[PDB]
Order: structure tokens, then C-alpha cells, then sequence
């Protein structure tokens, strides 16, 4: 999955 | 493929698993981008995004929309710090702000050059903050 928040993804 | 992603908590109409609440703010914040890049139907989803929504509202009220254009420009400085979030209001107020960000991006037509920018999703989601906000859905979505 892709994410905006910087610890996901 | 961003247009493919996939959204498992779109139609849900509860979430009663504190486990799931991370991974239902990091999809909602994509969702409000992916449906304004790729044109889907922003009222096809269930009373648990509604409710995500409505948070829209808690961020005006608590900022008010002159600071609110303001965070997004700087955004896009991280005005706010997620590790200083610790009540209720604050914590509503800035996933309505992360909200209004990815929305105002697809607007834009910016997506995937913005990802992995916000800040630390577990910096925000302390277990205090899990546990304020599923105790908030499951008493609106009883």
C-alpha cells in the first residue's frame, strides 16, 4: 500500500 | 498502480478493533486524495468515513479557515507536530487537517509526490489517541 504518513508504506 | 488501490474500510458502517484504527486513518487520509485524483464518488462510503469526515468541521472550528489555508500552503513546514497531540479536540482537528492536505493535493492534481510526507502516522496514533478515538466512533456508530 502507498501512504501520505512518513512511516507507512 | 495508485488508480488500483484498494480501500477496506470505505463501505464500513462500524469498527469495533482497536488494531485497525492506525491502518483506517492511514487509508481514509489516501482516500480523500484518491477520490478527488481519480474522480470516484465521494458519497459512496459508509458511516465510518462519514463520521472521518465530519472532522473536517473539528478542524475549522479549532483552527478556523484562514489558519487552516495557511497549514495547507505550508504543507504543500510541518506546522504541526503529531508527538504534541494529546486530547481529544487536538487530535480530531489534525486528522481533519491531514484530510483537508490530500484533498487540497488531488485538487491540485498532486499525488504520489507527496507521499510519505506528513509525518509519523505512530507519532499521532499513541495508544491514548487509538483509544480516544475508537471509543468516539463506536459511541456515534452503536
Amino acid at each position: 500500500k502507498s501512504s501520505f504518513f512518513s512511516d507507512r508504506g | 498502480d495508485y488508480e488500483d488501490a484498494v480501500f477496506y474500510f470505505v463501505d464500513d458502517d462500524k469498527i469495533c478493533s482497536r488494531d485497525s484504527i492506525i491502518d483506517l486513518i492511514d487509508e481514509y487520509i489516501t482516500w480523500r486524495n484518491h477520490v478527488i485524483v481519480f474522480n470516484k464518488d465521494i458519497t459512496s462510503c459508509g458511516r465510518l468515513y462519514k463520521e472521518l469526515m465530519k472532522f473536517d468541521d473539528v478542524a475549522i472550528r479549532y483552527y478556523g479557515i484562514d489558519k487552516i489555508n495557511e497549514i495547507v500552503e505550508a504543507m504543500s513546514d510541518h506546522y504541526i507536530n503529531f508527538t504534541k497531540v494529546h486530547d481529544q479536540e487536538s487530535l480530531f482537528a489534525t486528522i481533519g487537517i491531514c484530510a483537508k492536505i490530500t484533498e487540497h493535493w488531488g485538487y491540485k492534481k498532486i499525488s504520489e509526490s507527496r507521499f510519505q510526507s506528513l509525518g509519523n502516522i505512530t507519532d499521532l496514533m499513541t495508544d491514548d489517541n487509538i483509544n480516544i478515538l475508537i471509543l468516539f466512533l463506536e459511541k456515534k456508530l452503536n
